[PDB]
RNA sequence: CCCGGCGAGGGGAGUGAAAAAGAACCUGAAACCGUGUACGUACAAGCAGUGGGAGCACGCUUAGGCGUGUGACUGCGUACC
RNA sequence: GUAACGGGGCUAAACCAUGCACCGAAGCUGCGGCAGCGACGCUUAUGCGUUGUUGGGUAGGGGAGCGUUCUGUAAGCCUGCGAAGGUGUGCUGUGAGGCAUGCUGGAGGUAUCAGAAGUGCGAAUGCUGACAUAAGUAACGAUAAAGCGGGUGAAAAGCCC
């Protein structure tokens, strides 16, 4: 379970060609305070579809 | 107009960095800052410090409005790795490196 | 006396490895790999220099059996009738009248058919 | 080499290419194959030969217009500015003064100067007949020259 | 380092224990 | 100078159609590999593919020889434990008449990209219709 | 009009003001070559050989330099055995101009 | 002076002949790892070259079938010691 | 796995006989070039328009050279109007190589002819240093176990309560 022959860095760019990071893109903005948030989570300010949330 | 930012010695490896260094190539900084807002990597973390401190260089220095601004040039080189030692089992030892990087932020509204 | 090494063995690796561009992976980077390539291609170009005037006399026979057949006559009658005759134009040029100008071509195709006969 | 002379890991069974000695002189630090010894580069060269020698360079100094005998060359007192005028009188730039008797203030008083040397008749090297421009013989060191070579 | 492992060279890898120590 | 090489970019092509009746099989093959390769052509450029297209029809009425017509047998492997299959020359006719004149051109035919490039050119027909007609196939007299 | 002649061992087809690189001659840069060993003159009317000279046809062309080509590199390597020479070589070359064809 | 955590690191300003001398400090090679550009590559089999060779890119001369880079396709070609 | 023409295919594209054509090697010839040995036309510090012949090569023998450091020549010659070194480009020798400049460098280099060698690396499971590969993969060291609220803080699953 070892290797014969080292692999190339054609062969070892081939296999991290899956390892990108889908960017997000898909930022929501809330109608109360025009704030920045994730889709479905809460803002930095702390409100979640128009009404106030926790704190913070 | 080019103005640059590094992070040199950056503690952290560059097939790390160049992950995140890749989502916001060609970006405007306005939204390449949300971008690394919301990335759940420490990379992130350590690209957006030298985001912005590329745009306050810019804001000081010479510059102008920040609406114009794009991320032109990223990259990230390897920085000179650290050497440690880890004890194995029968008697051998390995060493660690703890590789750093240098992380290069070129912003320019052109 | 005490000679350090370093100068000329740069020039002696640069040499090689700036023959060796164009090539490969580790063909291209690194002096081991790099002077076998250099080596391998040198014996390539020394067997394809005698290669080459095969295959164009290949190639220049093929197109006068072509443009012979074109005008009725097989390639083996066709050079027998142009020995019959006296012609001696080399197969180069006979491929380059085969495809550039077909009625000179046919002029002497004519001349080796009534040499053949 | 300082250093000790046991074997560094054992013969077989190890990763690594044998060793018997860190002073192995294919090993870093504590090398030298060959190592020089403090030796003698003299060459014996025959009497005949040395003399053949002499008589066809200076044979060749009479033969090329690069020798110059006079009566006396000599100063009053030992100063290398007499000298440098003397030499600036004579046309003399690259110079090698060579007298029958040895002189004191005629060695003084060239001293310090690197084109001008000053020999005795006895003292001729064929290295100095050949390097110097011109040789000023004194008379008196023709007749030694003459009585020493034959 | 001094772990053997092999049933009889000077340096295997083997699981058993009486040759082995490079 | 140079010899002449024809460029792949200018190579101008017919069309043809062969009635594959009563011919023999490798004999008519042999034909149609010389031709889709371009070895008619004064022009021939042994890395260029400046061969026609060549259209043949009623390939399911064609002739081979002695007794080939119940002991000629075609073998392929799929690539399994079995794998080994084996069909005969008038079980192909009667199953894809079509796959005879290929399997014959293509063994004719160089191997490689551009020799797979040349057996593209050849559309075969167990009828006696076809759909170029668009194309304009002269007749050849094959 | 075309012609074919033949200097080196090599024929040449060519035309009214062709540069011709040949084997070297030994011709200075400035004499106009002869070559009246012609083999085919060609047109729409076209003069063949029957013997294999052109009786009445005669080429003739200016030289206009002697030069060296690329260098080239015999390699000869035996493997396994202890033996590889390396080589150099330019050919000798002259470029003439052909300024007439006389059919 | 500005970004940052009264960070690390950087951008200016300044010293200097020089910061293509900033202390991880003269020169700064190669393996190795990147960014940008030109070309090629997702129906094609093997010591990865060599011989031929289309197309493209870019310098050409004021056409001339040549340079530089890539190299579809094709003949030959199973490393070194 | 067809697997006892290489293959396709072939009733000749099979076998024998007669021919003539043609393809086919680095063989021979044509053109140009270099060199070794033995010898004739002009003629010496002998050069060749010449002309005979030879030129695969391991162990090995013989002959001729290139480059590197140091010494003399040389308190001479180049060099802050840019040396050594580094990195490209072009030209040139049959080869080892050499010459000239762009950029980098920032202070030493060295003609020719002689001399001396710690004088030329790809291999020795060579030695030292650096950097790869496997790979952002195994693993993160007892399966006694954590959950929440507040605090501090740039940031708290781990710190304090």
């Amino acid at each position: 379970a070892v290797q014969q022959n080292k692999p190339t860095r054609s062969k070892r760019g081939m296999r991290r060609s899956h390892d990108a990071l889908t960017a997000v893109t898909s930022l929501s903005v809330d109608k109360t305070s025009g704030e920045k948030h994730l889709r479905h989570h809460i803002t930095a300010d702390g409100y979640y579809r128009g009404r106030k949330v926790i704190a913070k | 107009m080019e103005t640059i930012a590094k992070h040199r010695h950056a503690r952290s490896s560059a097939q790390k960095v160049r992950l995140v260094a890749d989502l916001i190539r060609g970006k405007k900084v306005s939204q390449a800052l949300d971008i690394l807002t919301y990335t759940n990597k420490k990379a992130a973390v350590l690209v957006k410090k030298v985001l912005e401190s590329a745009i306050a260089n810019a804001e000081h220095n010479d510059g102008a409005d920040i609406d114009d601004l794009k991320v032109t040039k990223i990259f990230v080189d390897e920085g000179p790795s650290m050497k440690r030692i880890m004890p194995r089992a029968k008697g051998r030892a390995d060493r660690i490196l703890k590789r750093t990087s240098h992380i290069t932020v070129v912003v320019s509204d052109r | 006396a005490r000679v350090k090494r370093g100068v000329i063995a740069r020039a002696r690796h640069k040499k090689i490895l700036k023959q060796a561009k164009g090539y490969y992976g580790a063909r291209s980077r690194v002096y081991r790999v790099a002077f076998q390539a250099v080596i391998k291609a040198g014996q390539y170009a020394y067997r394809d220099r005698r290669q080459r005037k095969r295959q164009f006399r290949q190639l220049w026979i093929a197109r006068i059996n072509a443009a012979a057949r074109q005008n009725g006559i097989s390639y083996s009658k066709f050079i027998n009738g142009l020995k019959k005759a006296s012609v001696e134009i080399d197969r180069k040029i006979l491929a380059d009248i085969a495809v550039f100008d077909k009625v000179a071509f046919t002029a002497l195709v004519e001349k080796a058919k009534a040499a053949l006969a | 080499v300082t250093g000790s002379g046991k074997k560094p890991w054992r013969q077989k069974g190890t990763g690594r290419a044998r060793s018997g000695s860190i002073k192995s002189p294919i090993w870093r630090s504590g090398g030298v194959t060959f190592a020089a010894r403090p030796q003698d580069h003299s060459q014996k060269v025959n009497k005949k030969m040395y003399r053949g020698a002499l008589k066809s360079i200076l044979s060749e100094l009479v033969r090329q217009d690069r020798l110059i005998v006079v009566e006396k060359f000599s100063v009053e007192a030992p100063k290398t500015k007499l000298l440098a005028q003397k030499l600036k009188d004579m046309a003399l730039e690259d110079v090698l003064i060579i007298t029958g008797e040895l002189d004191e203030n005629l060695f003084l008083a060239a001293r310090n100067l690197h084109k001008v040397d000053v020999r005795d008749a006895t003292g001729i090297d064929p290295v100095s007949l050949i390097a110097f421009d011109k040789v000023v013989m004194t008379a008196d060191a023709v007749k030694q020259v003459e009585e020493m070579l034959a | 380092t001094c772990a053997r492992c092999d049933s009889x060279s000077r340096c295997g890898a083997x699981g058993k224990x009486s040759g082995x120590a490079s | 100078m140079k010899t002449f090489t024809a460029k792949p970019e200018t190579v101008k092509r017919d069309w043809y159609v062969v009635d594959a009746t009563g011919k023999t099989l490798g004999r008519l093959a042999t034909e149609l590999a010389r031709r889709l390769r371009g070895k008619h052509k004064a022009e021939y450029t042994p890395h260029v593919d400046t061969g026609d297209y060549i259209i043949v029809l009623n390939a399911d009425k064609v002739a081979v020889t002695g007794n080939k017509r119940t002991d000629k047998v075609y073998y392929h492997h799929t690539g399994h434990i079995g794998g080994i299959k084996q069909a005969t020359f008038e079980e192909m006719i009667a199953r894809r008449p079509e796959r005879v004149i290929e399997i014959a051109v293509k063994g004719m035919l160089p191997k490689g990209p551009l020799g797979r490039a040349m057996f593209r050119k050849l559309k075969v027909y167990a009828g006696n219709e076809h759909n170029h007609a668009a194309q304009q196939p002269q007749v050849l007299d094959i | 009009m075309y012609a074919v002649f033949q200097s080196g061992g090599k024929q040449h087809r060519v035309s009214e003001g062709q540069t011709v690189r040949l084997e070297k001659l030994d011709i200075a840069t400035g004499e106009t070559v002869e070559f009246a060993e012609v083999l085919m003159i060609a047109n729409g009317e076209e003069v063949k050989i029957g013997v294999p000279f052109v009786d009445g046809g005669v080429i003739k062309a200016e030289v206009v330099a002697h030069g060296r080509g690329e260098k080239v590199k015999i390699v000869k390597f035996r493997r396994r055995k202890h033996y590889r020479k390396q080589q150099g070589h330019r050919q000798w070359f002259t470029d003439v101009k052909i300024t007439g064809i006389s059919a």
